[PDB]
């Protein structure tokens, strides 16, 4: 659920 | 090397020009364009149960096909994967090593490959930790005479020099088994946010020099890959390599291209560069760098 590139 | 200087490699004042034109949106929109390129290569290595937890992002996985397959492994939950992928340097095959910030649970895996591939320096743009979130394990010894043992790679921290905006920490890595000692040089660039573009283009760029010259010294006492990484290991470590590229070929042949170096570069490490503002600034930093120099 770990994202690098979130809004 | 896929870096090559054609089809369309521009002289610094071309660039200038180049830039002038598109001004700060239309790099903009060539970032996109990189974006929008069509995405040669597998990710299934990455998407592997066994090696999903081996990625510290569930969207950056790293290409099949670039990647830095692991050899001597031991235990079952270390496959042959880390998040990790040779990237081709300007004139020079696999130049860099493009890597996630190691987790616990790869801080093995990442000494195995810093072993395995002859890593002489290590480069780290990320802080361990960005607004009380972790963004980057602690996987070496960050004290000096502290050590620790991933297997039969013993990693002991010789001497931490605290610089402006980065820190050199010597490592030794001392192979139990074999019997063998290396020394790596670490470098931990601090003013680099994720996302983000360093607080100075000269300071990255003395940085980069710093690294540069570290490599060369460690290989003229052996060219392994410089391990390149951030949090994701690839907006930073994109843009750091891409400057690299840039400025290296700009040094030696007078010429450049950034969409080239980076469309290229996300072909070996997916997704190098992250923002926008992380590509404008390969364009802006070689500008600024070409003025200081005298170049324009």
């Amino acid at each position: 659920v770990s994202l690098y590139t979130f809004d | 090397s896929v870096h090559v200087p054609g089809p369309h490699a521009m002289t610094i004042q071309e660039l200038v020009d180049y830039v002038n034109a598109r001004q700060k949106q239309g790099i903009y929109e060539e970032y996109e364009d990189i974006r929008r390129e069509n995405p040669v290569g597998t990710f299934h290595c990455s998407m592997s149960p066994g090696n999903l937890e081996k990625n510290r992002y569930g969207d950056v996985p790293c290409l099949d096909q670039t990647r830095v397959k692991l050899t001597k492994r031991s235990g079952h939950t270390q496959t042959d994967y880390i998040n990790a992928s040779f990237m081709d340097g300007y004139k020079q095959k696999n130049a860099y090593i493009g890597t996630q910030g190691p987790l616990e649970n790869t801080y093995r895996d990442f000494w195995l490959m810093v072993w395995e591939q002859k890593v002489l320096v290590i480069v780290m743009t990320t802080r361990f930790e960005e607004g009380g979130r972790r963004k980057c394990g602690q996987y070496w010894p960050l004290e000096k005479d502290s050590r620790i043992r991933f297997g039969f790679l013993t990693v002991t921290n010789l001497g931490v020099e605290n610089m402006n905006h980065y820190k050199k920490t010597t490592l030794e890595i001392h192979n139990t088994e074999e019997r063998q000692k290396r020394q790596v040089t670490h470098f931990q660039f601090l003013s680099w946010p994720a996302y983000g573009v360093p607080s100075s283009a000269a300071s990255l760029i003395d940085f980069l020099r710093v690294v540069r010259n570290q490599q060369s010294l460690a290989v003229s006492n052996m060219e392994p890959p410089i391990v390149v990484h951030a949090s994701a290991g690839i907006g930073r470590t994109g843009t750091f390599c891409s400057l690299d590229i840039c400025l290296a070929q700009l040094e030696e042949l007078g010429t450049l291209n950034v969409f080239q170096t980076v469309s290229r570069m996300r072909t070996q490490r997916a997704f190098s560069i992250q923002t926008p503002e992380q590509y404008y600034f390969c364009y802006k930093a070689i500008l600024e760098f070409a003025e200081k120099e005298g170049m324009v």
